[PDB]
């Protein structure tokens, strides 16, 4: 069975559990971003509380899509992780056999095309509040493998009605359908404490998008019509309509042409057209921005950069306050989706006996910190010759180079 | 939908297609029961609550 | 029996309290926040003041998910603690006995899947000033498991009328529904004395965010009405209705338009549109930003930062004052109320006899602050020529190193 205790039949897992819905694979994103507006924002969120999530994910992907800087932030945040070396540890004084599975795992791991790739889709449920990734199974002759990893995109399920924090699949009834067990890796961080459809960092990042996008597009408009002036001809009773169209050609030229002659008993009077600055709106973008940035890599390295200077201890104080911390989070929490969701399958259809849920291995992501080698280095001569016995376990483990074998 | 793909002699016809937008409103709907504040915790056998 | 002495019935651990009100899983948050006038926030308080914590709840949640500024801040708060390492440790001078029980106690902590959740959702209490997890029981042949912790939200609960410091469940009754023991972790931390409507953040947190949404809104206006100025046109008498509509279409389109012509009979005239600065909004914004930093993590890093420059004692210095208290406070209080509801059913139903509960184990949280090796590495050469016995127990608390085994 899995590690929620469902029980597990093996029949279905020949097939994609949304095979059968050849309708999904058809559609097309709605692109609720274009004309977008507070009111409309709220609408879309609202719904998206009461178990509309298509609306909201389209949403976040084009919120995603149209933002620079939200998307270089999110792609850096995720790149910190893709980068990081990971392993399987067998459980707390695990005997021979649980340190067999582990290294067989592991090594199953190691072999397995495509790991990046699903980290990396797993990875979107920090901005979406959850992702899906559907699993292929097949045989080569008594091992199950996993063939492929395909990410489904979030508009493609929605609440439970009688739960609001089990999601399921969209198969045109009003309770969709339950996620078929062992066919999906479900990501779902937690950032804030609540229910699924609150717990994206995109719901929160919203509403500075929009503000920075109303910014935008008002400076846009605003440096169309700077430039020439507004000029404004006025003709006397008794002009006709060809000399009143000849007028107006006149006036809607005259701003490129240098020179022109009119009438005495017309007249043209130049008007202000735009008087201002982009102070306000450029203000108002780089307080979106510096919130972006607050939200997602946090205000110590981002938005109130660190600035430079270096040293011995440069690298702990970059690091451990913030960004160790969101590094350490993320990557524990993918750790240990992934534990749940890939690793038990692998356990308990590719080897024989019905080991302990609690035994089951761990991945585990590398989050060491480069140490500083020479301060400690010069500090071990005088400890030991002090009479302190230190264990070189730790030295080796903490300095990063391997144990002789 | 589309127009059937026909046949082609001398020229293509630019065809048309239709539209049938549906308009439907909203209704609302209630039902309450009023019951006395004294009575709910007067009872023992937890009844008249769960209602 | 629990610690507060409370007789504990084993037959209702068969089922969540929760699950004979069905009623309360099908709500949907009100959203109170959307529309929040400072008259409304204030009805909102002195109702929560008097046991309606419903409204209360519910506008904390919409606020922590509207400000990316706040809700960076408690973010990285919470993440310090859920980066902490953790430990349980036998009371003073325990026996073999005690060893034992604390031993078993953290093996069963170590393999616990969905602590770091746990965590995560009790610290909540900091921002809501009180937080729910409720647990489910099961037997796996004779010693009793945690098998999931569920979080509540702070609006299922309500006041005691009888008693405003001891919450209950929403049941449709007057007076809710006590507290099932052994049911529930409530985590309550203390910033400010007084009861327990009072005693959340986000009620000190409350008006700088409804000052800065004001100032965020109104710039957003202000930055809309920006660009081309208000002009009216005006017609003499005997203008016919075709007239006055084309003459309102010419002023409503002159803006974009560069040039246009008019009778010399009619009048456009310019006025000022929205003529200032940014710099009154940006300022409010700032000062309730600052203020929010300040009373979420001091006002010596976040507010008023702490800048560059580093050294051996530069991680003290950044650290100890504020920093270091603040983490300490959290993660004491955290591990007093673990140690309160987790710990001690564990201890009195999965092992014999009737411990007392002074004696009770406790989870602690490593609060162990980086020392310098290399100044203290010179310093003991010294200090132990000299002739000083310095116990090697110190140095290996102090260090982090383990003693040799």
């Amino acid at each position: 069975v899995d590690v929620y205790g469902n029980p597990i039949r093996t029949q279905q897992l020949r097939e994609p559990q949304t095979s059968r819905l050849a309708g999904l694979a058809k559609e097309f994103a709605q692109h609720p971003a274009k004309g977008l507006t507070p009111a409309k924002l709220a609408r879309i969120l609202v719904e998206a509380e009461q178990g509309n999530l298509q609306a909201q994910a389209e949403l976040f992907m084009d919120m995603e899509e149209r933002d620079a800087h939200l998307f270089a932030e999110m792609s850096k945040r995720k790149r910190a992780i893709l980068g990081l070396d990971w392993a399987v540890e067998p459980p707390r004084n695990a005997s021979a056999a649980e340190k067999a599975d582990a290294d067989y795992l592991h090594e199953l791991l190691l072999d397995l095309e495509g790991l990046e790739d699903l980290l990396l889709d797993a990875l979107d449920g920090i901005g979406h509040g959850y992702s899906c990734i559907e699993l292929e199974w097949a045989l080569q002759g008594r091992e199950w493998m996993p063939l492929a990893f395909h990410h489904r995109p979030q508009s493609w399920f929605q609440l439970n009605p009688e739960d609001q924090n089990e999601l399921r699949l969209r198969d045109n009834s009003p309770a969709g359908e339950a996620l078929q067990p062992f066919g999906w890796i479900i990501h779902r961080p937690r950032a804030r404490s609540g229910y699924v459809a609150r717990s994206g960092l995109f719901r929160v990042l919203a509403w500075p998008y929009l503000f920075r996008h109303y910014a935008t597009s008002d400076l846009a408009e605003m440096l169309e019509i700077y430039g020439l002036p507004i000029r404004l001809g006025k003709y006397p009773p008794g002009t006709a309509d060809e000399e009143k169209a000849t007028l107006l050609r006149a006036v809607t030229g005259l701003g490129h042409a240098a020179a022109g002659i009119i009438p005495e008993t017309m007249a043209i009077d130049f008007q202000q057209a735009a008087q201002g600055s982009s102070d306000p709106f450029l203000a108002m973008m780089r307080q979106s921005e510096d919130a972006i940035s607050k939200a997602v890599l946090g205000g110590t390295l981002t938005s109130t950069t660190s600035q430079s200077g270096g040293g011995a201890f440069a690298l702990g104080q970059v690091h451990n306050e913030v960004r160790h911390d969101l590094l350490a989070s993320d990557a524990r929490q993918l750790a240990a989706t992934l534990s749940r969701d890939l690793l038990w399958p692998l356990l308990v259809l590719n080897r024989p006996g019905s080991p302990d849920v609690r035994r089951a291995p761990r991945l585990v992501f590398d989050l060491r910190e480069q140490a500083d080698i020479t301060s400690m280095a010069q500090s071990i001569p005088a400890l030991v010759n002090v009479g302190l016995e230190i264990p070189s376990a730790w030295v080796y483990d903490k300095l990063g180079i391997p144990q002789p074998a | 939908q589309f127009p059937k793909l026909r046949e082609w002699i001398g020229q293509r016809v630019i065809k048309d297609m239709a539209a049938q937008g549906y308009q439907i409103t909203n209704k609302l709907f209630e039902s309450t029961v009023g019951v006395k504040r004294t009575d709910i915790e007067d009872d023992n056998l937890g009844v008249y609550g769960p209602l």
